[PDB]
C-alpha cells in the first residue's frame, strides 16, 4: 500500500498488477487496506502516465507514444464504457495507434507481453474502431 | 519464491557504481579511480 | 463403505423380497440375508460404475429440493428425459449420495 | 584489457561457482538447485524515473548526470530433486542481475563502431 | 429530479429463543439445505414472500432477500411457524431490520474522477479494482456505489428514510458531475 | 424401455449369486437354496425414482443444475441405468 | 564469447522490472462423544503414544476438543522420539460410563 501511495504521490504510475507481481497481497484485501490508508492520509491533513511506460515494454517510436496520448484523451472524452478500468483503455489505445502504423506486434504478442486478455483487446478494438473518425491528430 | 525478490540488482549495480565513484576497492586499495584531466589534450 | 440406497430400486426390492421369503417361508439362515445385501450394495456400485454407457438429461420444474447428511433430494415435475429417446414424466423423485 | 574482461571474465566468473543446491530433509529428503548459464550483456541503456527505457548516447549521459552502463542478463535454470530423482523449470529464464559500467570506445559502447561524421551527429569529437 | 430509489434487499434478525437440532430442522423442512462442513446453519427458503433464512443452533436466525419491510416481518413470522411446526419451543421475538439496500437511475453519465477529486474525503475510486465510486456519506451514514452509467446503489440503512435522504443529498452532486 | 438396463441387471444377479455362494456354503445351507434365491429374485424382477451419486449441484437465481453419476431410474414402469446425467430445473 | 542482445532494449527492460507477468513456472511454490472417547481409549491401550492429529483423523473433531478430554485420561510427553504425543496412566466400565453420560 505505502509503496503504491508513494508512486501516486510521486506522479509515477504503477499498476496494481505490477506491485502484485512484487508482492502477493491477495488483491481485495489490498484494496481495503489501501483505502483505509488513504483515509488516514486525508485525516492527517489518471491513466495517461501509463501510456508511455507501455510503449517502453514494446519499444515503440516516440510518435507512436504521443499518438497514443492524444488517443487516450480523446477516448476518455467520448465516454462510451467509461473505460472498464484504465488498463484496458491504455492497451487498446496503443493497439489502435500501432495498427494505424505498419509496425507489427500482431495481437497475441501484445496480449501476452502486456498481460491483457486477447479477447479484451479485440473487444476494445471494435468500439474504438467505430470512433476512428474523430481520433485523428493530423 | 519469486525471482525478482530473490535477486537484488542494486547489490552488483550500486556496488560497482559506488566503488568507481570512491575508487576504494574494499581500505585494501584507494584512489584507483580518478576523474580525467581535460586541461590539455596532452595532459 | 457402499451406500444402501440401491436396495430401494426395482432390482433391490426384488432381492429383499426373495430373501425375506427364504427366511420366513423356509428356515433359511437370516443374518446371511444381510451378508447377501452387503454384497448387493458393492456389486450394484461397481456394475453401475464399470458397466454403463447411457447419459441422461432431465429438464423440468423443480418442485422441491433438499440437503442434509451428504444427501440431495429433488422432486422434478413436468419433465422431459433424454436417453443418450425423449420420455416425459409428471413427477420424478431423485436421491443422490456424495460421490466423494 | 577491458574488452577481454567483458568477453571472457564474466562468463568464467559466473561459470566457476554458479551451481548452488539446497538440501531438504523430510520424514523423504530433497534437493533444490539453481545453476547459472550463458550470461548476456546489452547495449548501454537508461531507465528513466517514469520507467521509459531507451538507449543512452554518452553526450546526453554526461549532461544528465547519468552512469553509462549496459544491463546484464543471466540464464537461470532451476531444478528440484527428491534422492537424485529429477522432476523443475527451465529455459523460458533470462534474468537481470544488474548494470555494468561500459568504457567508451570499447566494443560494447555505441561509439566504437562510429565513423567521423557519424560521431559529429552525436557530438563526440573524433 | 422525480426519481425515488427502489428497495432491493432487506436483511433482518430474529431470536427464536430456544436451541435447535439442525439435522432435525433440515430434515423436516420442505425447502432446506444443511452441510455442517461448509456453513454452520440450515439454509431454509419459502416461496412467499420469496426469501432465504440462515438458521442457527442457538436459535438465532438471519432472514434476507425481501424487497419490503412488510415482506421481511411476514417471511420471518413464517419461518418461526415452521420451526414451531417441527416441534421446538420457538418464539417470534426481537425482529429487527439490520440492512436495507436501494437503487436507482439518474439517466445521465457521471464523471467519477472529477467527483472523486472534489469529494475526496468521502470518496474512494480505483476503476482498475472496482468500476464504481464508493461514497461514504456522513449524515445520514450511508454508503453509495456510483457508476459512470448513472446507476446508483445505496446501502447500510436501518430505516427507509435514510435511503431516501442520502439520494436527495447526492443528486445535486451527481448533476454537477454529469457528462450530457 | 432399455436393454443396457436388463444387461446390468443380469450382471448384478450373476455376480451377486457367485459371490454369495461362499457364505452360503459356509452356513451349510444348500446350493439349491442359492439356486432358489436366484430364481425367485429373477422371478420378482420379472415409482419414478432415481437413485445415484452427485458430482456437483449448483444454483443461480431459481435455476438448478446437477451432475449425476452411476445411477438407475424407473420412469413410467421402465428401467434405465446410466453413467452420467445432467439435471436442469427451474424452481419458482 | 559473449553475445550482445541487439533489441530495442525496451522489451528487455520490461521483462526486468515489474512486468505485469507472474507465475508461468513453479519453484518452491509451497460417533458421539460416548463412543468417540471409548474408541479413543481402546486406541490408547492399542497405542502407548498417539497424536491429536491421529485422534482428530479418527474422531473428525477439532483438536481443541480432543485436547480437553485427553488432558483427563492422557498426559503429554514433550521430550523424546514420541514427543508431542499422549500416554496413558476398566476400559469397558469407562465406555459404559460414557454411554450413561
Amino acid at each position: 500500500a505505502s509503496i503504491l501511495i508513494g508512486c501516486r504521490r510521486a506522479e509515477v504510475a504503477r499498476t496494481f498488477k505490477e506491485i502484485q507481481s512484487l508482492i502477493h497481497v491477495k488483491t481485495k484485501e489490498f484494496g481495503k487496506t489501501l483505502n483505509i490508508m488513504k483515509n488516514i492520509l486525508r485525516g492527517k491533513s489518471q491513466n495517461l502516465t501509463y501510456i508511455p511506460r507501455f510503449c517502453s515494454h514494446l519499444g515503440l517510436p516516440m510518435q507512436v507514444t504521443t499518438s497514443a496520448e492524444y488517443t487516450a484523451k480523446k477516448c476518455k472524452e467520448i465516454k462510451e464504457i467509461a473505460g472498464k478500468s484504465p488498463i484496458t483503455i491504455a492497451v487498446v489505445s496503443i493497439y489502435l495507434n500501432i495498427l494505424l502504423f505498419q509496425i507489427p506486434i500482431t495481437a497475441a504478442k501484445v496480449g501476452q507481453t502486456l498481460q491483457v486478455t486477447e479477447g479484451t483487446i479485440k473487444s476494445g478494438y471494435k468500439i474504438l474502431y467505430e470512433h476512428r473518425d474523430k481520433l485523428v491528430d493530423p | 519464491f519469486n525471482m525478482k525478490l530473490a535477486i537484488n540488482a542494486k547489490t552488483i549495480t550500486s556496488g560497482l557504481k559506488y566503488a568507481l565513484a570512491t575508487g576504494n576497492w574494499g581500505s585494501s586499495r584507494a584512489g584507483v579511480s580518478q576523474v580525467l584531466n581535460r586541461y590539455t589534450y596532452s595532459s | 463403505g457402499y451406500y444402501e440406497l440401491y436396495r430401494r430400486s426395482t432390482i433391490g426390492n426384488s432381492l429383499v423380497d426373495a430373501l425375506d421369503t427364504l427366511i420366513s417361508d423356509g428356515r433359511i439362515e437370516a443374518s446371511l440375508a444381510m451378508r447377501v445385501l452387503e454384497t448387493f450394495d458393492k456389486v450394484v456400485a461397481e456394475t453401475l460404475k464399470d458397466n454403463t454407457q447411457s447419459k441422461l438429461t432431465v429438464k423440468g420444474n423443480l418442485d422441491t429440493y433438499g440437503f442434509c447428511d451428504d444427501v440431495w433430494t429433488f422432486i422434478v415435475k413436468n419433465c422431459q428425459v433424454t436417453v443418450e429417446s425423449v420420455i416425459s414424466v409428471d413427477k420424478l423423485r431423485i436421491v443422490a449420495c456424495n460421490s466423494k | 584489457s577491458f574488452n577481454q574482461f567483458v568477453d571472457y571474465t564474466l562468463q568464467d566468473i559466473i561459470c566457476e561457482d554458479s551451481t548452488l543446491i539446497l538440501e531438504q530433509l523430510a520424514q523423504i529428503s530433497r534437493k533444490y538447485e539453481i545453476s547459472f548459464g550463458k550470461i548476456y550483456v546489452t547495449k548501454p541503456m537508461v531507465n528513466e524515473s517514469d520507467g521509459v527505457t531507451h538507449a543512452l548516447y554518452p553526450q546526453e549521459a554526461r549532461l544528465r548526470n547519468l552512469t553509462y552502463s549496459s544491463g546484464l542478463f543471466v540464464d537461470v535454470k532451476k531444478r528440484t530433486y527428491e534422492l537424485k530423482y529429477e522432476l523443475a523449470e527451465e529455459s523460458e529464464g533470462k534474468v537481470f542481475i544488474g548494470r555494468l559500467p561500459i568504457m567508451l570506445r570499447s566494443k560494447n559502447c555505441y561509439l566504437s563502431e562510429a565513423t567521423e561524421s557519424d560521431l559529429y551527429k552525436l557530438k563526440e569529437c573524433p | 429530479s422525480g426519481i425515488v430509489p427502489t428497495l432491493q434487499n432487506i436483511v433482518a434478525t430474529v431470536t427464536l429463543g430456544c436451541r435447535l437440532d439442525l439435522k432435525t430442522v433440515a430434515l423436516h423442512a420442505r425447502n432446506a439445505e444443511y452441510n455442517p462442513k461448509r456453513f454452520a446453519a440450515v439454509i431454509m427458503r419459502i416461496r412467499e414472500p420469496k426469501t432465504t433464512a440462515l438458521i442457527f443452533a442457538s436459535g438465532k436466525m438471519v432472514v434476507t432477500g425481501a424487497k419490503s419491510e412488510d415482506d421481511s416481518k411476514l417471511a420471518s413470522r413464517k419461518y418461526a411457524r415452521i420451526i414451531q411446526k417441527i416441534g421446538f419451543a420457538a418464539k417470534f421475538t426481537d425482529f429487527k431490520i439490520q440492512n436495507i439496500v436501494g437503487s436507482c437511475d439518474v439517466k445521465f453519465p457521471i464523471r467519477l474522477e472529477g467527483l472523486a477529486f472534489s469529494h475526496g474525503t468521502f470518496s474512494s475510486y480505483e476503476p482498475e479494482l472496482f468500476p464504481g465510486l464508493i461514497y461514504r456519506m456522513v449524515k445520514p451514514k450511508i454508503v453509495l456505489l456510483i457508476f459512470v452509467s448513472g446507476k446508483i446503489v445505496l446501502t447500510g440503512a436501518k430505516q427507509r428514510e435514510e435511503i431516501y435522504q442520502a439520494f436527495e443529498a447526492i443528486y445535486p452532486v451527481l448533476s454537477e458531475f454529469r457528462k450530457m | 424401455s432399455n436393454a443396457e438396463a436388463s444387461r446390468v441387471y443380469e450382471i448384478i444377479v450373476e455376480s451377486v449369486v457367485n459371490e454369495v455362494r461362499e457364505d452360503f456354503e459356509n452356513a451349510g445351507i444348500d446350493e439349491q437354496t442359492l439356486q432358489d434365491l436366484k430364481n425367485i429374485w429373477q422371478k420378482k424382477l420379472t415409482e419414478n425414482l432415481m437413485l445415484c451419486l452427485y458430482d456437483k449441484v449448483t444454483r443461480t437465481k431459481a435455476r438448478w443444475k446437477c451432475s449425476l453419476k452411476d445411477g438407475v431410474v424407473t420412469i413410467n414402469r421402465n428401467d434405465y441405468t446410466f453413467q452420467k446425467a445432467q439435471v436442469e430445473a427451474e424452481w419458482v | 564469447r559473449i553475445t550482445t542482445l541487439d533489441e530495442t532494449v525496451g522489451v528487455t527492460m520490461s521483462h526486468t522490472g515489474m512486468s505485469m507477468r507472474s507465475d508461468n513456472s513453479n519453484f518452491l511454490k509451497v460417533m458421539p462423544k460416548k463412543e468417540i472417547l471409548d474408541y479413543l481409549f481402546k486406541l490408547f491401550d492399542e497405542y502407548d503414544y498417539w497424536s491429536l492429529k491421529g485422534l482428530k483423523e479418527r474422531t473428525r473433531q477439532p483438536e481443541a476438543h480432543l485436547k480437553e478430554c485427553l488432558d483427563k485420561v492422557a498426559t503429554l510427553v514433550k521430550k523424546g522420539p514420541y514427543a508431542f504425543k499422549y500416554t496413558l496412566r476398566k476400559e469397558e466400565e469407562r465406555k459404559a460410563t460414557l454411554g450413561e453420560l
